[PDB]
């Protein structure tokens, strides 16, 4: 809600975080939130030397997930949804 | 740089004129909006090293104004 | 401190507070002479203390203290062995054994001490704690007569695997110390190769390699078959079997030791490459593993074995060139290096060369340079491979301009080796039409210039090549022989040092001249030395060093003549005076001679510091000419006198060489200067500066100026770097540094934006590369950021040397244009 309020007023948002920790959970919640919030236009930048490595490692460790999310390996689908953020060019890692 | 035409952009560059010609680039901050009087005063350092204030203190006037983009964004944010 | 530690340990609570105090005390170092008292107190508190952790920490600390400086621990080993005998707990016993090991290693020349140490290690070798046995075996390994092998050998059957590893390591360390192990250790180690723990197997294969190298030609009989086999071949088979071990670390070790042995028979060497003495297909399985580290070890092993055996190298050629397709970067670099190493004993085949060419498409700089060196050393048998190499090299010429140098050199070496293969390809490359005069190719085209370099290095050995040259080919040859004589070979179609010494002697002898004559002579000699530095390369350092010294002297005498032009203090005019500027200039030049040159012995450092002292005196006098305050004058005066005193202290052995110098006459009247008024001090300082003698500068045998050349940004003909507003732009910096002994701590990169802001950068040691002696290569990125600009200005980037603080530029400034456009 705070970052949506800041973005709506034209400001920027800075989110200091580790490249592979709680970033994924809040990224999922942001993916859910922006669609209802009407903020799909704004970019989601993720800058780190190990950014692409973090995203790929999070994706490939699908059997290390709970039953709900490891069930995505039966049918062809990556577990985490930020692959869809990348596909629709919402998340941009550098 | 003197505003409201006071010495806000002091900078110096000692350049060696090769064939009686010298050139250099200067970078002038204008963060404070308003009117700025830029002055450039040439000085001459002779072979021994003594500094002479010879060249003209020619001045130009700069009208610094906030861009439409930032103005509109700040107005919308404040309103 | 001794008594402080004693009382603090007495008053502290036993379990935790004493432990914390010992923890604090262990960090801070202890002076050598005071070690005896503190260890005595620690021993007393060890006797008092009942807690095991505190006693353990006391043992660890008093073992640490035995490593401090040149302290002699022969007086603290009787109490140590006593408390070790009296100690009950296993951790404290092991730590005390560690302390005893430290004391023994501190006194290796002492024999009786080491016999006592090994005796007490043997005594506690039967303890139920594996740690105690480990430390006892470590003592027996580091310390031991050179019986001990049997004692250590007995513990190859110990139930604890880590005790077995400790015993094997102890035997290995005994061998490294110089002991000749017995052949009986081989059978004991052979049993350990089937252990269920990877560390035991690794140590066992190390030990079996050692014993095979010690007794290679000894005969060992096979148990079942009645066959007599040399020990080295049997060990070769055993290690080869270990290349299939489940753990990858044992496989890496096995491959390395397989590389290290070369006394093995030829047929055994051939067996490891055939499909189907359990050494069949050992390298075949050892070259295609999942782990890259075992593959690197096998590649290096193949290198050593092929260097020992050219016949083996012929078989290894296809296996090693197939490895080039491996997509691990370090693996392919090591394969390149090994292939270059075995290049003298081999010659590549048609299909093997086709294989390596089809996967020769490299991108990064290091792999490309390694390939260039390999092609420099390579040997090929087909001209079609030469054609394909030319095609790939011209592709890498049009793709990478900065690769031109190494590819020109590459083809220079490639043709010199293969003239016969280039001879059909010569009209294939020169585009010589049979019955038409062809157009004259662009003499600036690097690809074409490299085709000529190749064809001319080949022509050197091949009379038949001069025939097939066209008219423009002869014309182009005549040019590149003059312009590029280091690449193109010839075809079949001292006064400087004497002048330097003479000029310096001329300056030194004529020190009785009037000031005008003296300074014009100095100007003449400075100009001469600068020109001589410009001409000669080797004497550039000496000429610039001497010219800097003479420029310091010229500035000094000019400032003193200005002082002669100067008058009473309140009438002094700042705008017309240049003595303070002269003092600052002498300051910076003295720093330049101290640091920006190499090969500077102390006999030059004393003269540099003497000129520095003269400059400081000149600055003091010039400041006194202006300041009406008495307290600052006193402050600078006593600072200068302290500097003089420090100079006298540091260079006390060099004063007899400084006869009639400023500092010598200053030291003559030392206490009077100490107790005189500041105005009187300034006056006598001026008079003594004017009457001082010019000190001879003893030239070093070898000295070179510290030079640097920025090459990657190049001239400003490139377009501006855009899209930088607020954010960062990375500018890649490449530079060659000449004759800088310690560039990492001293070389810095300065960035000057078009405003007054200046940035200072301290490159990490990983940026610096050392391809040659006194010739470094700095590759790094410097990050630039600034707000938006209306027009693309240029930012000056320069390399500076740092000294200890303060910095001095030593590279030519370059400029690059940046357009930080907003968005």
């Amino acid at each position: 809600s705070n970052l949506a309020l800041t973005v709506r007023n034209g400001g920027n948002v800075l989110v200091p975080c580790y490249p592979s920790g709680v970033i994924y959970d809040l990224l999922e919640c942001l993916y859910q939130y922006i669609d209802s919030a009407g903020l799909s236009s704004v970019p989601l930048y993720f800058i780190s030397p190990v950014a692409n490595s973090s995203l790929e490692f999070s994706q490939i460790f699908a059997e290390w997930l709970c039953h709900n999310k490891q069930s995505k390996v039966y049918l062809p689908e990556p577990p985490f949804p930020h692959a869809e953020l990348i596909q629709t060019n919402k998340l941009k890692h550098y | 740089s003197t505003l409201q035409s006071n010495m806000t952009n002091e900078m110096e560059q000692r350049v060696e004129p090769h064939n009686d010609y010298f050139s250099t680039q200067f970078l002038l901050n204008f963060a404070i909006l308003g009117t700025h009087n830029i002055t450039v005063e040439s000085s001459v350092k002779d072979a021994n090293g003594i500094v002479w204030k010879t060249g003209p203190r020619t001045t130009i006037f700069v009208k610094s104004l906030e861009d439409p983009y930032s103005q509109q964004i700040r107005l919308q944010q404040q309103q | 401190k001794s008594a402080a530690l004693h009382i603090d340990l007495c008053k502290a609570t036993s379990p935790a507070d004493a432990l914390q105090y010992l923890l604090q005390f262990a960090r801070k170092p202890v002076e050598a002479e005071s070690v005896e008292g503190v260890v005595r107190i620690l021993l007393e508190h060890y006797y008092k203390e009942n807690d095991p952790s505190v006693r353990l920490k006391i043992a660890s600390l008093l073992g640490l203290l035995s490593k401090t400086a040149g302290f002699s621990p022969d007086c603290i080993m009787d109490d140590a062995i006593n408390i070790l005998q009296n100690e009950k707990s296993h951790q404290v016993l092991a730590q005390l054994l560690d302390t005893l090991l430290a004391i023994g290693t501190k006194l290796p020349e002492n024999q009786a001490i080491q016999m006592r140490l090994v005796d007490v290690a043997c005594k506690h070798l039967t303890d139920t704690s594996h740690g105690v046995r480990n430390k006892c075996l470590q003592l027996l390994g580091n310390l031991g007569s050179l019986d001990v092998q049997k004692i250590i050998g007995d513990y190859f059957s110990d139930q604890d695997p880590r005790v077995r590893t400790a015993a094997i390591k102890a035997m290995l360390q005994l061998h490294e110390r110089g002991l000749k192990l017995h052949q009986t250790i081989y059978n004991q180690a052979c049993k350990l190769l089937s252990d269920d723990y990877e560390q035991v197997r690794s140590a066992a294969v190390q030990l079996i390699w050692v014993v095979s190298q010690l007794y290679p030609e000894s005969i060992v009989p096979i148990p079942s078959s009645n066959e007599e086999i040399r020990l080295v071949d049997d060990a070769f088979g055993k290690i080869c079997h270990m290349v299939s071990d489940g753990s990858w670390v044992v496989r890496v070790q096995a491959a390395k030791l397989l590389g290290s042995m070369e006394q093995v028979s030829s047929h055994f060497l051939e067996q490891t490459l055939d499909k189907k003495s359990g050494a069949c297909g050992a390298f075949v399985h050892g070259l295609e593993d999942e782990m890259y580290e075992v593959r690197i070890a096998a590649v290096e092993a193949l290198c050593m074995l092929a260097q020992s055996s050219p016949s083996f190298a012929e078989k290894c050629l296809d296996f090693l060139v197939d490895m080039f397709n491996d997509e691990i970067e370090e693996v392919r670099l090591q394969s390149i290096h090994t292939m270059r190493k075995i290049s003298n004993n081999i010659t590549l085949r048609e299909d093997q060369l086709d294989t390596v060419l089809a996967v020769l498409e490299d991108s990064s700089r290091d792999i490309r340079e390694a390939l260039h060196e390999l092609l420099c050393c390579t040997n090929v048998s087909t001209k079609e491979g030469i054609h394909l190499a030319l095609v790939e090299l011209l592709k890498n010429l049009t793709k990478y301009p900065t690769d031109r140098d190494s590819i020109w050199k590459c083809l220079k070496f490639l043709g010199s080796r293969h003239p016969t293969l280039v001879l059909p390809l010569v009209p294939e490359l020169l585009s010589t039409h049979p019955f038409f005069d062809t157009a004259e190719p662009d003499m600036d085209d690097p690809a074409y210039i490299a085709v000529l370099v190749l064809i001319f290095n080949a022509a050197k050995t091949c009379p038949t090549m001069p025939a097939l040259f066209s008219d423009h080919t002869f014309r182009h040859y005549a040019y590149l022989r003059d312009s590029l004589s280091h690449l193109v070979p010839a075809l079949r179609l001292d006064p400087s040092q004497q002048f330097l010494q003479q000029s310096l002697e001329r300056v030194y002898s004529l020190q009785h001249l009037d000031p005008q004559g003296a300074q014009e002579l100095l100007e003449f000699t400075i100009r001469d030395l600068q020109r001589l530095g410009e001409l000669q390369s080797e004497l550039a350092g000496v000429a610039d060093f001497s010219a800097t010294y003479l420029r310091c002297q010229l500035l000094l005498i000019k400032a003193l003549q200005e002082k002669l032009w100067n008058v009473a203090a309140p009438l002094y005019l700042k705008q017309s005076d240049l003595a303070s500027a002269a003092a600052k200039q002498i300051m910076e030049e003295t720093y330049k001679m101290e640091f920006m040159y190499s090969g500077v012995e102390n006999k030059q450092v004393v003269i540099i510091h003497h000129m520095r002292l003269q400059a400081k005196a000149l600055q003091l006098i010039v400041t006194a000419r202006t300041t009406r305050g008495l307290d600052p004058l006193f402050g600078m005066c006593e600072k200068f006198l302290q500097e003089v005193d420090f100079f006298q202290r540091y260079f006390i052995a060099d004063l007899p060489h400084l006869q009639d110098s400023f500092v010598d006459k200053l030291l003559d009247l030392m206490p009077r200067l100490m107790t005189s008024k500041p105005a009187e001090v300034v006056k006598i300082l001026q008079t003594m500066l004017r009457q001082s003698a010019f000190l001879h500068l003893p030239l070093p045998e070898q000295i070179h100026k510290a030079s640097a050349t920025i090459i990657e940004p190049a001239g400003e003909s490139d377009n501006p770097l855009r899209f930088t507003s607020g954010l960062v732009v990375a500018l890649d910096v490449d530079a060659t540094l000449e004759h800088v002994q310690d560039p990492q701590n001293t070389v810095k990169v300065q960035v000057l934006y078009p405003d007054g802001q200046a940035q200072m950068i301290h490159p990490k040691p990983a940026d610096f590369r050392n391809p040659g002696p006194g010739r470094h290569r700095l590759i790094t990125q410097v990050y630039l950021s600034h707000t938006a600009w209306t027009e693309a200005c240029q930012v000056e980037v320069r390399l500076l040397l740092a000294y200890n603080e303060g910095t001095i530029p030593f590279s030519k400034p370059v400029k690059v244009y940046i357009m930080p456009k907003p968005a």
